[PDB]
């Protein structure tokens, strides 16, 4: 078969350029075309036949192609830019496209806001309760998140959610929920979520005790 | 015979 | 206006089925373009299903799909139609369409892509609960849970609200899913003016709006 191989991450600086490479066998002999796709949104077509671009598309936006390596350039890089890249060509009457490039853009670290919210009134009718923690905007991607009911620790119980790279601020955020069954509810007392995220030593506790709420 | 969906630069 | 290819709704079908979803160029024509179907499983990238030449009524097919699919276009020739037999749990994706000019390779108009989910699991209203602080700058919350399938809209305000937003991708737990949203406001406005919570479910005909 035909094989076009993406690297799976390129981060740049705000200002800086980004480039990403699609590697083929003699591809400077084929056509190369590039298409943008942010989360939700549908491809959109970036570069057409190694360098040429389509309306619409920022001057920023540039390509090559010459012996392996095509190659999208993305000149002053902002956080609009955000989003996965794929390379396309055709080959022996088949279209073949790359593993996403996933493009993120550096920035300043920035610690998670922490926001804790007890079961619903409407829900613990139902008969479940359910504790959301909601860490926003932050940077690095990485945290950590800890669910401890009655200063013990949990591990089941609970799902998470990450965002992609915001397209405005460039930061992360995370939603964790730890759903149970109301009886358990209402076996324990304080309810803590505590995120470990570099930008302290110290993890940030958010909590609430039943018997106050 | 399929040069209906892409041309050979 | 330019062309604009709009595909059918959100499917749901149980595995051995077929399903057909519409590529229509509102404003616009198929005729002498390259017609090309393209889908995506989740979190996974770009796989390329065939093309199709209304106009001279050849197709080219994934080998992958040769020949399970078939596409097809309206006479008018103003829609195209991909139908996909023998559905399996694999199957399940968001499915693009898109336009190319004949003889270029490339497809410079896209269709905003319809999800087809392959299961036996039944369609399963959501449950909307708000989230608040019941007990500077306030964060609030809607938690959209237990579901199915795919996928719901969620709006704040009804979209007087996107900044400050965070709605999640949903996650799926005991073959049902559970979406959170968060928006933050000053607090000079919760709740002096209110903030409702606009979730939809098509597949059950759930609408719900949610004040705090």
């Amino acid at each position: 078969s035909y094989v076009l191989t993406q690297p799976p991450s390129v981060s740049v600086a705000p200002g800086k350029t980004a480039r990403i490479t699609c590697g083929g066998n003699n591809i400077g002999s084929k056509s190369v075309h590039w298409y943008q796709q942010k989360p939700g949104q549908a491809p959109v077509l970036v570069v057409y036949d190694d360098s040429d671009r389509p309306s619409g598309i920022p001057e920023r936006f540039s390509g090559s192609n010459s012996g392996n390596t095509a190659t999208l350039t993305i000149s002053r890089v902002e956080a609009g830019d955000e989003a996965d890249y794929y390379c396309q060509v055709w080959d022996s009457s088949s279209v073949v496209f790359g593993g996403w490039t996933k493009l993120t853009v550096l920035r300043a670290d920035a610690a998670p806001t922490v926001s804790i919210f007890p079961p619903s009134s409407e829900q613990l009718t139902s008969g479940g309760a359910s504790v959301v923690c909601f860490l926003n905007n932050f940077y690095p991607k990485d945290i950590n998140v800890k669910w401890k009911i009655d200063g013990s620790e949990r591990q089941n119980g609970v799902l998470n959610s990450w965002t992609d790279q915001d397209s405005k601020d460039s930061t992360y955020s995370m939603s964790s929920t730890l759903t149970l069954t109301k009886d358990e509810y209402e076996r324990h007392n304080s309810y803590t979520c505590e995120a470990t995220h570099k930008t302290s030593t110290s993890p940030i506790v958010k909590s609430f005790n039943r018997n106050e709420c | 015979l399929a040069g209906l969906f892409y041309q050979h630069k | 206006m330019q062309v604009q290819l709009v595909q059918s709704g959100a499917e749901v079908k149980k595995p051995g089925s077929s399903v057909k979803v519409s590529c229509e160029a509102s404003g616009g024509t198929l005729s002498n373009y390259v017609i090309t179907w393209v889908r995506q499983a989740p979190g996974q990238g770009l796989e390329w299903m065939g093309g199709f030449i209304p106009t001279f009524r050849t197709a080219m097919y994934a080998q992958g799909f040769q020949g399970r699919v078939t596409i097809t276009a309206d006479e008018s020739t103003s829609i195209a139609y991909m139908e996909l037999t023998n559905l399996r749990s694999e199957d399940t994706a968001v499915y693009y369409c898109a336009r190319g000019p004949l003889s270029r390779g490339y497809y410079d108009y896209w269709g905003q892509g319809t999800l087809v989910t392959v299961s036996s699991a039944k369609t399963t209203a959501p449950s909307v609960y708000p989230l608040a602080p019941v007990c500077s700058s306030v964060t609030l919350g809607c938690l959209v849970k237990g579901y199915f399938p795919e996928p719901v809209t969620l709006t704040w305000n009804s979209g007087s609200l996107s900044s400050g937003v965070h709605t999640f991708p949903a996650v799926l737990q005991s073959d049902l899913y559970t979406l959170s949203s968060s928006v933050t406001v000053t607090s000079s406005t919760w709740p002096s003016q209110s903030i409702t919570c606009n979730v939809a479910h098509p597949a059950s005909s759930t609408k719900v709006d949610k004040k705090i």
